[PDB]
């Protein structure tokens, strides 16, 4: 039953993902390779992160044909199945740490606008991707934890003894999924909260990175931890063991869709790159006092409205747009001067001029602003 | 460097008129906005007015509006604030401050270069000499407390020196206090070891330069 | 009317950092400022703790070796260190009624003996 | 109309602690806040223009920050030249500029009990027709001391002015002098006078009296 379903789902789902990866990941490789020509300090490191992710996923892409050919036969060649599993593991963990470092970079650029000048550098990016390659391959090196001879003889590679002991399961799982998952969650939540405080493309790309990370890594690592909790310190129960084996095998056959799921972060990063409540309520009060100036008779009322409008303009100026807000504050200043002089109708004329200045220079902001922030 | 020197302040009877002229050196009054900020004695800073010769815009605080008129002649690079219909609540040290125009950094630097201040004093009083009155130490009382008390003097160039300045440690000259009679009071005290009254003469020399009374009063235990 | 309680104290070695406490059920702790005293040889000041933000003060003899805390605005603690032999006293607790730290000291406490070995 | 209130009216700290002065605005001012330092008898000097920008000419010990409508000033590394009155100003517009009430930073020191001395009026005042008795508080810290003049165990109001000196250059202490202005007839109409002094360094109020 479980074996028949295994064979059916494997033969059905490995066929498309190979072509999908070899097409879309290669397209991403080419696109970001052309994008690195721009050579800006902050506009390049992300492209090196993307090319690292694309290479890590292309590893799995090239592994898929080998895993298919070595599994469609009754284990004729047992040496290369270990290589296939090593490729899969290096792919997953390199992808995890690459996307997690991307989230670190985005969070440190958002929360600390000054440190990104000295942090985000193409040399730093090349160094960190090379470093993560080295450590991930070094941690994939000790996969020969079984008996020295014979070696494991199945491509789903359950393995035994010290593999599922705390000496191996924890130092791998905590340092490869749990810590990246936790720190990515913190970074992404803080980034989204800050961006929503400043309020779309950036929110979209952080959300896409977090969603891709969760969907592609949480199931397989949850299955790993569940097997550790079940086959070590929980009764077999037969039914639970069968269900958990089914779940972990499915996550094995569904985590290979990561090479395609990475397109959801690639596309949004590319859209953000092509394109390049605080602001919303600043615009709201600008319009509100602009409209209440018209229905006013006391000079004190128009003075108060102009004061609030000037405060809003000054606050929003810190988020072309520099000069537009400059002339907006200037016109608010003439309106305030006229109101202080005692004239009210002249304040209305100044407010009308302020309205046309806003419609001309300001409306481009709060429109592009609600497309990146 | 840029400097603002203010002059004009002095003795003015209530309801009188005075004109403080802060002079700007190092820049022009047409490129910066001149503001007046006043500090009542022992109180905080209060904005008074504002003049912009470039645009002619004048503004005043609510508690001053309709009485003082601010003006600025760009030929002399000076700004004038004209006192009118004065009252006792208006006495303060007046500061003329500069403020850049919109836009850019000069506006954001609110008051980078202040003046030096000019003490404007207003009250329905006339100059008179201070009556120095000694406060004898307690005969019953290791350290005894001395002092001489002066009262009823209008201006405040009053200096107190004990033994022609020969005694400095333990002295405490207090700030003057404005009395309900429009005059000022001041107590200056010194503390010496008792040692049977210290068998030393203590003379309190108080000088009131506007009144030209330098009266020295000798204190003795009762 | 306002409840005031003191807890802690005993006999500790010359260097035996000791903790004291004051409890005041009546009225709000953070609204006013409490003071720490000691005697036995008339009463002598030790420390006064005010509302959070403006800090707390200490006497010359207990300088550094004593520390007071506002804690959770419920009442004042005391932390010893380097207890000199000349510290044997019956430390009392007090509350300053005036909001301007005038030290009216209308409400007092009972306190406990503190002895140095 | 844009009120600016700074919470610490008078803050005491020693040379080398972190000083925080917090300011609040009635309505939103984006970054139009400027912090000024005023030593006694001198014009104020700009310290932190805008919300956090540091003026050129003052040490980097001074820092500012904005949390929405709240503004704070930090002097985290104090120095013997940072003891002055610090003011908080809002400058959203030329005609709406307002200042805070100030924050006098003094020198922290051990609490000292005020030595109380009461001085009877001299015969010169008696023949002049006016009476003035002064109760002197000497070398006390902190400044929060209250003097109440008691005649026949009755508390008086008005007719008394209190003068307080600044921090002494040597002991960093304070001195008080409250004089009770009385008419000669009223002064002679009574027999015994006293001044009651309370301070946060005294277990019980100290009252020193004299008999005419
Ligand atoms: C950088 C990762 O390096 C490794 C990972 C694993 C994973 C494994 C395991 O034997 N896989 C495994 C199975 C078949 C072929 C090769 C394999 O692996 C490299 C088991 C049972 N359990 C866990 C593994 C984890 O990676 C996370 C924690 C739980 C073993 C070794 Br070995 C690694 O050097």
């Amino acid at each position: 039953g479980v074996n028949e379903l295994m064979k059916t789902l494997q033969f059905a789902v490995h066929i498309p993902t190979f072509v999908l990866g070899l097409l879309l990941n290669l397209l991403a490789i080419h696109v970001f390779s052309t994008f690195l020509k721009n050579r800006w300090p902050d506009y390049a490191a992300t492209s090196i992160y993307m090319i690292n992710l694309a290479v890590f996923d292309l590893l799995l892409v090239l592994s898929l044909p080998f895993k298919m050919v070595l599994s469609q036969v009754q284990s004729p060649f047992p040496s290369l199945c270990t290589l296939v599993e090593c490729l899969y593991f290096v792919s997953m963990y390199g992808s995890v740490w690459t996307i997690c470092f991307i989230s670190m970079d985005r969070f440190l650029a958002i929360r600390y606008p000054l440190l990104v000048s000295h942090l985000r550098s193409p040399r730093k990016a090349f160094g960190i991707c090379c470093t993560i390659w080295v450590l991930v391959w070094t941690g994939s090196i000790p996969i020969y934890s079984f008996h020295g001879k014979v070696e494991k003889y199945m491509c789903f590679h359950n393995m035994s003894d010290d593999t599922w002991s705390a000496k191996v399961f924890f130092p791998l799982e905590v340092f490869g999924f749990l810590l990246p998952m936790g720190i990515m969650g913190f970074c992404c939540s803080r980034s989204i909260h800050i961006l929503l405080g400043r309020r779309k493309a950036c929110i979209y790309t952080i959300a896409a990175s977090l969603a891709v990370f969760v969907v592609s890594f949480l199931p397989v690592h949850l299955g790993f931890f569940l097997q550790f909790l079940v086959r070590n310190s929980f009764i077999v129960e037969c039914r639970a063991k069968q269900s958990i084996s089914f779940f972990l095998q499915l996550s094995m056959c569904f985590s290979n869709v990561n090479c395609c799921l990475d397109v959801f972060i690639y596309y949004f990063v590319i859209k953000e790159f092509r394109m390049n409540a605080d602001l919303e309520d600043n615009w709201e009060t600008l319009n509100d006092n602009l409209k209440v100036i018209e229905k006013a008779d006391n000079a004190a009322q128009v003075k108060d409205a102009l004061t609030k409008m000037r405060a809003a303009a000054l606050d929003a100026q810190k988020a072309d747009f520099r000069h537009g807000f400059d002339i907006l504050v200037g016109q608010i200043d003439d309106a305030l001067k006229l109101a202080n002089e005692g004239k009210v109708k002249e304040a209305q004329a100044a407010a009308e001029q302020l309205k046309t200045t806003r419609n001309a220079y300001i409306q481009k902001y709060l429109e592009r602003a609600r497309s990146t922030l | 460097e840029v400097q603002l020197v203010e002059s004009g302040g002095g003795l003015v009877q209530p309801g009188g008129s005075l004109r403080l002229s802060c002079a700007a050196s190092g820049f022009n009054v047409r490129s910066f906005s001149i503001h007046w900020v006043r500090q009542a004695p022992g109180k905080g800073l209060e904005w008074v007015a504002y003049i912009s010769s470039s645009s002619g815009s004048t503004s005043y605080a609510d508690s001053v509006k309709g009485r003082f008129t601010i003006s600025a002649d760009t030929s002399k690079n000076t700004a004038y604030l004209q006192m009118n219909s004065l009252r006792a609540e208006d006495t303060a040290v007046y500061y003329c401050a500069r403020w850049g125009y919109w836009p850019g950094e000069p506006w954001w630097k609110a008051f980078d270069y202040w003046g030096q201040g000019t003490l404007v004093t207003v009250s329905s009083a006339s100059t008179k000499g201070p009556s120095v009155f000694p406060l004898a130490p307690s005969s019953k009382s290791g350290t005894a407390a001395l002092g001489c008390l002066v009262k009823d003097y209008f201006p405040e160039p009053v200096t107190v020196s004990w033994n022609s300045g020969a005694l400095t440690s333990g002295v405490h000259t207090f700030p003057a206090v404005l009395q309900s009679s429009g005059l000022y009071s001041l107590s200056s005290v010194v503390t010496v070891p008792s040692s049977s009254l210290g068998t030393q003469t203590y003379i309190c020399n108080v000088n009131h330069k506007p009144s030209n009374t330098k009266v020295d009063k000798k204190v003795e235990p009762k | 009317q306002v409840q005031l309680q003191e807890s802690g104290g005993g006999l500790v070695q010359p260097g035996g950092s000791l903790r004291l406490s004051c409890a005041a059920s009546g009225r709000t702790i953070s609204r006013y400022a409490m003071s720490w005293f000691r005697q036995a040889k008339e009463r002598e000041f030790v420390a006064v703790a005010r509302r959070s933000g403006d800090g707390a003060f200490y006497a010359d003899s207990v300088q550094g070796r004593f520390t007071v805390s506002r804690d959770d605005a419920k009442t004042v603690y005391l932390q010893m260190n380097s207890l000199k032999p000349e510290d044997t006293a019956v430390y009392y607790c007090a509350i300053d009624s005036d909001t301007f730290y005038s030290g009216s000291y209308d409400y007092w406490g009972q306190g406990t003996q503190v002895t140095v070995s | 109309d844009i009120q600016m209130t700074q919470s610490p009216s008078s803050l005491s700290a020693s040379v080398g602690d972190r000083v925080t002065i917090t300011c609040r605005a009635s309505q939103s001012v984006s970054s139009a806040v400027a912090w000024y330092q005023q030593k006694p008898g001198k014009a104020p000097k700009l310290l932190i223009y805008s919300a956090s920008s540091l003026y050129s000419g003052v040490p980097s010990r001074f820092s500012g920050s904005r949390s929405g409508t709240d503004f704070t000033l930090t002097i985290s590394s104090l120095q013997p030249e940072d003891f002055a009155t610090y003011y908080c100003q809002q400058y959203l517009y030329y005609s709406l500029v307002t200042f805070g009430q100030g924050t006098k930073v003094e020198i922290k020191r051990t609490v000292a009990a005020p030595s109380v001395f009461i001085f009877p009026p001299s015969d010169s005042q008696l023949k002049s027709g006016t009476a003035s008795v002064v109760c002197l508080l000497n070398n006390f810290y902190p400044r929060e001391a209250k003097v109440q003049w008691k005649v026949d165990n009755a508390l008086q109001s008005g007719n008394s002015q209190e003068s307080v000196t600044e921090q002494d250059s040597k002991d960093s202490t304070y001195s008080l002098s409250s004089t009770l202005t009385l008419s000669k007839a009223d002064y002679e109409k009574h027999k015994v006078y006293a001044c009651e002094v309370t301070h946060q360094g005294l277990s019980s109020p100290v009252t020193k009296s004299f008999n005419r």
